[PDB]
């Protein structure tokens, strides 16, 4: 359920590197996900806090594991903020543009971190969104 | 799209991890 789409023994070794007292703190377990290849947000974290608070057993690391595999996320999903901005409906927007709407809004990312990941897509200028979205899905 | 952009945004972070 959650063992199809990630490591089972890696889950275990990720809570094992952080855990204090047997616990984990929901910001490390959000990095485990991460490194899982997991993809929470604030409001995966603001949920699993007011069930649980701060720190999870092993137990509750793994429900917010399962929380965290959004099995429902997808292209079409994902380009809905760009799209809007792309008025002519290229399928294209500036980095600029796109570093703009990646820091402004939502769980808005720094400048820096919006930087390298248009970088770390493109050299070019002109940045193909559905692409970039494809990619960061992987 | 707010709801889209968190999660374009967590997959960014995960990406960095």
């Amino acid at each position: 359920q959650l063992e199809e789409k990630v490591d089972e023994s890696d889950v275990r070794i990720y809570f094992n590197e952080k855990s204090s007292g047997g616990k984990i703190s929901i910001d490390n377990a959000s990095y485990n996900a991460r490194k899982l290849g997991l993809a929470p947000s604030s409001i995966d974290e603001k949920k699993i806090k007011e069930l649980y608070g701060d720190n999870l057993t092993y137990e509750q690391y793994l429900e917010y594991l399962s929380i965290c595999v959004h099995d429902k996320d997808n292209v079409e999903e994902l380009i809905k903020m760009f799209a809007h901005f792309d008025n002519n409906c290229t399928g294209y927007l500036t980095k600029s543009q796109m570093k703009n709407i990646l820091t402004t809004w939502g769980d808005a990312l720094t400048d820096q971190e919006a930087i390298d990941a248009l970088n770390a897509f493109s050299s070019e200028d002109n940045i193909d969104y559905k692409l970039f979205c494809e990619d960061i899905l992987q | 799209n707010i709801x889209s952009l968190l999660r374009v945004q967590a997959h960014i972070r995960k990406k960095m991890v």
